[PDB]
């Protein structure tokens, strides 16, 4: 942080709600974008899974659940697959792209002890889980059964985030500690604490060597998988509540964060200011996601509005 | 002439700020709001004609010739102001059917029937104001000379019918009110106590409405059914116009303000 | 904007005809939590979470009885603020069984700041057990004060006007105490229908 | 472990290198932003 005064920082940034999506009826705790930078799923607890055109702002495809309780989603990287996960122990996987019209599901994950926190895809064939019972795990679609399960602390994982060379991923948990795991052994590689409470949300830096935490303590800092160290903290005086999702931009120079004082923020990722308020959501902010193609957010919230910015 | 300069300014206060209270913030919200509305612009489609008339000190009848500004003001009048115990009285059946049949409320009247009678009380009192227009009454310019209602002569038909239907109104609020207490009563009656707490304070609000629905229309209706079978009519309009002033203040004002 | 825009918008329409009939039939159901600490036999004669569907007199309503994840309280049980009652749960034989962890629970349940409008129903379990218990053995160990005497009835009101003591600061909910005896299901069902018109009472604005 | 400056080089490295292909710090006009 020393380094960077020499750096002309942003100025200022202005969003505007450019859409709107309407159509939920309980709250909000998920949103996932695709590849496609075009279609976005939504979960509530409707007991509705909903994808949605980010374009033309209406439904494509309106699944309905089982266990009406999904804490996370996902959405596949091929386009074919959405998986939910919540309070039933049990991740489900639907196809989208199948012979009849109607939308199945294909496969029911139901391994798990503690609840599901989130879940992201690998290939058509890979997902990687991770639960309130302290450990994440590594599954296989067709044989049911998790080919490596990462056991590494205490806390409940409550987050994930993959590379994106998808060859090792991050998770941070209930007692601050964030660890760097490998999808191939299957055991921790470095563990990071410098949080004073637990950890709500991680994304990766877009390059792949670092990443940003998320507390429930109204602050967050960016570890490097080298230095193995903090960098910044970035924190405001009048913050009291907690960070619930985390997100990056594609040249890597905007960190938005979903705070619980009913507005988001955008933080400046190399100069530890304050640039922008989303401002405006009614109710707590749940997910926010950032396009491949880096176009857009879309902020899902517990107004029952998912909206669509810049 | 001081008088509707005061019920110009004085209802024009009242129902501001209760436009400005409710857009900011259920299924009692927009029928306050559609009470607040259509109460101020009563208010102010018919004060500046008399405002204006007498300024200048001469008869209605030479200012219209062939009686058509009379017919406005003539249908107005009965327009935006029966209404307004339309939307009393709806409000009225509605909060006893939460007390006496609660689970039924949930169902069935979810913001989607509070745009329907709500805006259907304005077609049901207009497919008789404007029967003058089609033959049957005439209003015409009273005795101050600035206002009109219903001659006093078929047109009884129309002059016993507004006091018929001007009684429905009253007769369903107290109708609703008492039923609405006295099954709250019973219902805390025997218990064996916070609910208590909601009967005192229903009870004082609910009989407000009670109270001003008979200081407000009691003369106007009950002189009318007299005349079909001086000074005093007169005032019979500006009581009656009173509860317009301060319909905007009971329902949502000041129990917030004290 | 050719026929295939015109065809995805009907088919727009007609996903959102399904799903506003889908949630309108949902608000006529009573979602209610089961938390607890002998649940069993209540869920009998009335992995995951498990819902169990039951109708009374043309009311039928869900009923969540959690607690087999075990996993923290503080995480999942803000997807829980929507709901018409708690029906909380011990069996009141446990005295001195080695039910302040009991105490414990439903002070943390009841001051929670997502519970502040739920009226928390609550049932005494085993009454049997209990008078044969306190014919046989003294219940003046749970705290060295606890009771001026020892017959049943002033030690089941001590116990009940206890757990009703812990209610900090709110005059929103209301406690609706049972002890366990048809008319079983029948006290949840006199005291959900005197939570709805506490509710359509504040939603047609009347206190 | 490397020396935590060079990694804030790196990082700033990569930060400077990608400020032009970034529609959230210096938006594209309204003919291609497809909202
Ligand atoms: C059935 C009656 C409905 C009328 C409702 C209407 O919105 C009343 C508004 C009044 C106000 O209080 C005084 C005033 O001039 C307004 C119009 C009514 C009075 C006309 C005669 C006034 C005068 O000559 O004194």
């Amino acid at each position: 942080s020393q380094i960077t005064n020499n750096i002309d920082p942003v100025g200022r940034i202005q969003m505007r709600t450019r859409r709107t999506l309407r159509g939920h009826l309980a709250k909000i705790y998920a949103m996932h974008w695709g590849t496609d930078s075009r279609l976005l799923v939504s979960a509530s607890q409707d007991g509705k899974l909903i994808i949605w055109d980010s374009y033309t702002t209406n439904k494509v495809h309106a699944i309905p659940l089982r266990s009406s309780w999904v804490m996370t989603c996902a959405y596949a990287p091929s386009g074919n697959y959405v998986a939910c996960g919540g309070l039933d122990n049990i991740c489900s996987i639907y196809n989208l792209k199948t012979r009849e019209g109607n939308v199945r599901v294909s496969r029911e994950l139901a391994g798990h002890t503690g609840y599901l926190s989130c879940c992201r895809f690998l290939d058509d064939n890979q997902i990687v889980t991770s639960s309130g019972d302290t450990t994440c795990a590594l599954w296989d679609i067709e044989t049911g059964q998790q080919t490596t399960t990462f056991t590494g602390h205490t806390g409940d994982v409550m987050s994930l985030s993959l590379a994106p060379d998808t060859r090792l991923f991050v998770s941070g948990a209930c007692d601050a500690s964030a660890k760097l795991w490998d999808v191939r052994e299957g055991m921790c590689r470095q563990t990071f604490t410098g949080h004073e409470s637990d950890i709500n949300a991680i994304c990766f830096f877009p390059n792949g060597n670092a990443f940003a935490t998320g507390s429930d303590d109204a602050t967050c800092r960016l570890f490097d998988l080298r230095a193995d160290q903090e960098l910044m903290t970035y924190s405001h005086d009048n913050i009291i509540c907690g960070i619930t999702s985390v997100s990056f931009s594609k040249s890597g120079r905007l960190l938005l964060a979903g705070y619980d004082d009913f507005n988001c923020n955008v933080w400046d990722a190399l100069k530890a200011d304050r640039a922008g308020v989303l401002a405006g959501h009614d109710n707590r902010v749940s997910c926010l996601g950032v396009t491949d193609d880096g176009m857009a957010v879309a902020t899902g919230s517990w107004d029952s509005f998912l909206k669509i910015w810049n | 002439v001081a008088f509707p300069i005061t019920m110009l300014l004085t209802g024009f206060v009242g129902n501001a700020l209760a436009m400005l209270l409710v857009s900011r913030s259920k299924s009692f919200l927009l029928c306050i709001g559609w009470l607040a509305l259509t109460d101020l612009v009563g208010q102010l489609l018919t004060t500046p004609v008399v405002i204006v008339v007498y300024l200048s000190k001469q008869r209605w009848e030479h200012i219209d010739p062939s009686g058509r500004l009379c017919t406005f003001f003539g249908l107005t009048m009965t327009v935006f102001g029966l209404s307004s115990l339309f939307i009393a009285s709806a409000m009225a059946v509605e909060r006893a059917l939460a007390i006496r049949a609660p689970h039924w409320y949930a169902s069935h009247m979810k913001t989607r029937a509070t745009r329907a009678v709500l805006l259907g009380v304005w077609l049901a009192v207009l497919a008789f104001a404007l029967l003058p227009v089609l033959g049957v009454g005439q209003y015409t310019v009273q005795w101050p000379g600035t206002w009109c209602f219903i001659s006093t002569g078929g047109n009884l038909f129309f002059a016993s019918a507004f006091a018929f239907l001007g009684l429905l109104a009253l007769t369903v609020t107290f109708s609703c009110n008492l039923a609405t207490i006295k099954a709250l009563v019973s219902r805390c009656r025997a218990k064996a106590a916070q609910w208590g707490r909601i009967t005192t304070e229903t009870a004082i609000q609910l009989m407000g409405i009670m109270c001003v629905l008979s200081v407000c229309w009691s003369p106007l209706l009950i002189m009318m059914l007299k005349m079909i079978f001086c000074n005093f009519f007169l005032i019979a309009v500006r009581l009656a116009s009173l509860n317009q002033i301060l319909d905007p203040w009971v329902y949502l004002l000041l129990r917030k303000i004290l | 904007l050719s026929a295939e825009d015109k065809a995805a918008v009907e088919r727009s329409k007609m996903i959102d005809r399904n799903l506003r009939e889908d949630g309108e039939k949902a608000a006529r159901e009573v979602k209610l939590l089961l938390l607890g600490a002998g649940k069993s036999t209540i869920v009998k004669q009335m992995t995951g979470i498990v819902e169990t569907h039951f109708t009374f007199k043309d009311l039928h309503f869900k009923m969540f009885d959690v607690g087999a994840q075990r996993s923290e309280r503080k995480k999942w049980i803000h997807c829980f603020e929507g709901v018409t009652a708690i029906i909380f749960c011990v069996a009141l034989s446990d005295y001195d069984l080695v039910m302040h962890e009991s105490m414990k629970l439903f002070d943390s349940i009841c001051n929670n700041k997502w519970f502040t409008d739920t009226s928390i129903i609550l049932f005494l379990n085993k009454k049997d057990l209990f008078e044969e218990k306190i014919k046989k053995s003294p219940l003046t160990i749970c705290y060295p004060e606890y009771a001026g005497s020892n017959t049943y009835e002033e030690a089941a009101a001590y116990i009940q006007c206890q757990f009703e003591d812990l209610n900090k600061r709110k005059d929103t909910k209301e406690i609706y105490t049972h002890f366990t005896c048809t008319k079983n299901v029948q006290f949840v069902f006199d005291a959900v229908t005197d939570v709805i018109i506490k509710n359509n009472l504040k939603d047609c604005g009347l206190f | 472990r490397i020396k935590v400056s060079k990694a804030a080089a790196d990082l700033m490295a990569y930060c400077e290198a990608h400020a032009k292909e970034d529609p959230l710090l210096t938006p594209v006009p309204a003919s291609e932003n497809p909202f």
